[PDB]
RNA sequence: GCUGGCAAGCGAAUGUAAAGACUGACUAAGCAUGUAGUACCGAGGAUGUAGGAAUUUCGGACGCGGGUUCAACUCCCGCCAGCUCCACCA
RNA sequence: GGGGCUGAUUCUGGAUUCGACGGGAUUUGCGAAACCCAAGGUGCAUGCCGAGGGGCGGUUGGCCUCGUAAAAAGCCGCAAAAAAUAGUCGC
RNA sequence: UGCCUGGCGGCCGUAGCGCGGUGGUCCCACCUGACCCCAUGCCGAACUCAGAAGUGAAACGCCGUAGCGCCGAUGGUAGUGUGGGGUCUCCCCAUGCGAGAGUAGGGAACUGCCAGGCAU
RNA sequence: UCCUCCUAAAGAGUAACGGAGGAGCACGAAGGUUGGCUAAUCCUGGUCGGACAUCAGGAGGUUAGUGCAAUGGCAUAAGCCAGCUUGACUGCGAGCGUGACGGCGCGAGCAGGUGCGAAAGCAGGUCAUAGUGAUCCGGUGGUUCUGAAUGGAAGGGCCAUC
RNA sequence: CCGACUUACCAACCCGAUGCAAACUGCGAAUACCGGAGAAUGUUAUCACGGGAGACACACGGCGGGUGCUAACGUCCGUC
């Protein structure tokens, strides 16, 4: 690495919404104290389900037949 | 270097007995990380190359090289030696450092992040993937950006073929289909 | 369900047919073909590039072989089409 | 049959026709032809000789059929034989 | 004295590519990390300065492969300097010099210095 | 007027109102040294980005490039960047090539003082060939000179230059 | 009608052959020319300087050519 021509790299904390507050080395300065993350986010954690043939909530088949 | 210290061996004795090697170098490695602000439509005003030079910056630690033309086509009307975007290219301990940063934190400022694609080989198994905005990156917020520009990433590896380098990225755990 | 059959009735106290073997010609028909999957399309499994949205050049400075070009009708040759000069002395 | 000037609104090498009309690529829904399938329903068909088709004739002969072959009808031609067309303008 | 390795040359297209798989006791490469003293017009991609945990995986080198690139006879042909001729936009003879391409074939380099590591 | 190719017959030279193109410049860097580097084209992947840019890998090896027209060359690179600088110096110059001549060009090396490189060494412009005009007459600055009786001056000569 | 299909047609690279080029050469002669050595021959035929000229209108044939019509007792170059 060169003299003081880029910025500062450090180590930053970031705390998510879950358990997992990591310590990697970032330039952001301010802990970040972010959000939904890549251990829980719904693309393999949670809520696969889509819109995939739901259908029409029926309710016309409350009365007789 | 976490996840390099971490997973360097527990890939190695996978991808030993995966594909019947015979030595501990011949195993898929990671060259470099390399990401280019393409900022094409700026000839008209420098200040976005400016600013290209500072969201990368902020992006990765360091001072992008502000790159130059070489063959001045005139599809755009441009000639060589005009600034065109910048590169920055990032090996070993800080290739590692963005490469974490680059799969746990890259989710949340996205939208409909349904994987990535499992084709983004150039043949050798490089993985050149574009992002489509700056404010995914967490050190980079929407407040204080004026333009939105993405990015043309890069994971450039030792992988011979694109199954290894597939094989690699999985062991890696990135988010293919 | 008529019912062989008894227990807890009768009026103040009584409805009522069902899909599980398919072992086999493996219905017929023009011999065949599926014994519950084939003939049939559908979520019973699904995952893909026609067209609807916003950005660009393309026309039109020409009649045209090119060429220097990153490139032009605007730069230098030749193909025509207009203006103009000469085509004379023996 | 031969020379010179024009083929330039620019001569000075970089016009978005501002617009409608071709063509490109980017961000959206879907229809086995923008998809690759027999599994729920559990019926009587794939194909095997197919009959000539709206008023008339016809398409890879199967888009329409069934019993052992006949009316054929889902499209195309005759057909819609409103295409007769700015403003001003005589008795 | 024989094995292979390193450095410097001669010879620079039979001396170069493709395929097969070997080499680590030596030497080379890969590599570790890097405040120095040096370096990137960004990063130890290259220079390097501190070394031997591992590997011959890429290289490097070695052995065979006739798939190539090449070297290429004899004979023949084209051409011609002289003299002498015809039917003279071209050709014949006596003479020497005799190509290019294509056949037969050759071929998977030799060789000189030290510098070590090997058996002797 | 000058230069490049062929006619030009394998040394030099060689004509036509022959066939084809350019030159009457630019550069205090586009020169010198040192260090470093190697394209044109095509294929694959990738956010706008497209037959086209900026990226990552591969095929290929000069089919790119030379400030310019053409020829001959350039890998040690003459092709491209970075640091320092002015040798784009002064007086000479053995020898040679080319011209009838005026002339033109190459040139080892010497003396003085510089630039780069640790050093060996390189630099008397630009990869080379076009980018140019004799003499006379006058202008400008210096002069180890000449100064028509003397001492200066005028003027002339000498050097650089218009 | 999708067109079953080739309709005396045209059709990028890549390979396999067939030709042409003064301004194409991965190759390549004879002759021409320079230099080094040697015998034989030629009235120094060789070079340098000085005095004196003449001359710068050539043509044909042979050979390799441009131009022309590979036409001219035509024209332009090189050798005898
Ligand atoms: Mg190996
Ligand atoms: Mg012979
Ligand atoms: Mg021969
Ligand atoms: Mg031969
Ligand atoms: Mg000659
Ligand atoms: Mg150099
Ligand atoms: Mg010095
Ligand atoms: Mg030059
Ligand atoms: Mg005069
Ligand atoms: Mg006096
Ligand atoms: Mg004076
Ligand atoms: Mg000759
Ligand atoms: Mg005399
Ligand atoms: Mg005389
Ligand atoms: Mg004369
Ligand atoms: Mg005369
Ligand atoms: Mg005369
Ligand atoms: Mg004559
Ligand atoms: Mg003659
Ligand atoms: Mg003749
Ligand atoms: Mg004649
Ligand atoms: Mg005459
Ligand atoms: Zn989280």
């Amino acid at each position: 690495m060169k003299k003081d021509i880029h910025p500062k790299y450090e180590e930053i904390t970031a705390s998510c919404s879950c358990g997992n507050v990591m310590k990697i080395r970032s330039t952001v300065g301010h802990d970040l104290n972010l959000d939904v993350c890549s251990k829980c986010h719904p693309f393999f954690t949670g809520k696969q389900r889509d819109v995939a043939t739901g259908g029409r909530v029926d309710r016309f088949n409350k009365r007789f037949n | 270097a976490k996840l390099h210290d971490y997973y360097k061996d527990e890939v190695v004795k996978k991808l030993m007995t995966e594909f019947n090697y015979n030595s501990v170098m011949q195993v898929p490695r990671v060259e470099k990380i390399t990401l280019n602000m393409g900022v094409g439509e700026a000839i008209a005003d420098k200040k976005l190359l400016d600013n290209a030079a500072a969201d990368l910056a902020a992006i990765s630690g360091q001072k992008p090289l502000i790159t130059k033309a070489r063959k001045s086509v005139a599809g755009f009307k441009i000639r060589q030696g005009y600034p065109i975007g910048c590169k920055v290219t990032l090996r070993g301990e800080r290739m590692w450092e963005f490469f974490e940063r680059l799969i746990t934190i890259a989710v949340p400022r996205i939208r409909d992040f349904r994987g990535l694609s499992a084709k983004s080989f150039d043949g050798r198994g490089n993985y050149s993937m574009g992002v489509r905005e700056q404010i995914i990156f967490p050190e980079i917020d929407y407040d204080k950006v004026d333009r939105v520009r993405g990015l043309d990433i890069t994971i450039t590896t030792t992988a011979k073929s694109d199954e290894e380098g597939r094989a690699l990225l999985a062991a890696f755990d990135f988010p293919f289909r």
